[PDB]
């Protein structure tokens, strides 16, 4: 899975 | 209405908010039906993070808008720049999973 951190 | 906004008020300017996106489906209801349809999601909490210390993100919720703007339509780059231009005070309007 592909995931982006905010 | 099933949704929640929640307001992450965040102090560590280079400290992140605490939390994962990632690009997902929901099948939300309409005129013929429930339909299917891109979204995005939280995948995950950061361990001590300001998301997970408010205990009012979970892991599957899904994000409806960031700040009053919808991110239906828009890919998991944009969604990450919007978040991030309002780190100081973001508003996330979510659907909880659970």
């Amino acid at each position: 899975v592909k995931e982006s951190l905010v | 209405e099933t949704h929640r906004r929640v307001r992450l008020l965040k102090h560590g300017s280079d400290k992140p908010l605490g939390f994962y996106i990632r690009d997902g489906t929901s099948v939300r209801v309409t005129a013929s039906g429930l339909e299917k349809q891109p979204g995005i999601f939280i995948s995950r909490l950061v361990p001590g993070g300001l998301a997970e210390s408010t205990g009012l993100l979970a892991v599957n919720d899904e994000v409806i808008e960031v700040n009053g703007i919808e991110v239906a339509g828009k890919t998991l780059d944009q969604v990450t720049d919007m978040m991030v231009a309002n780190s100081s005070n973001l508003i996330i309007t979510v659907k909880p999973a659970n």
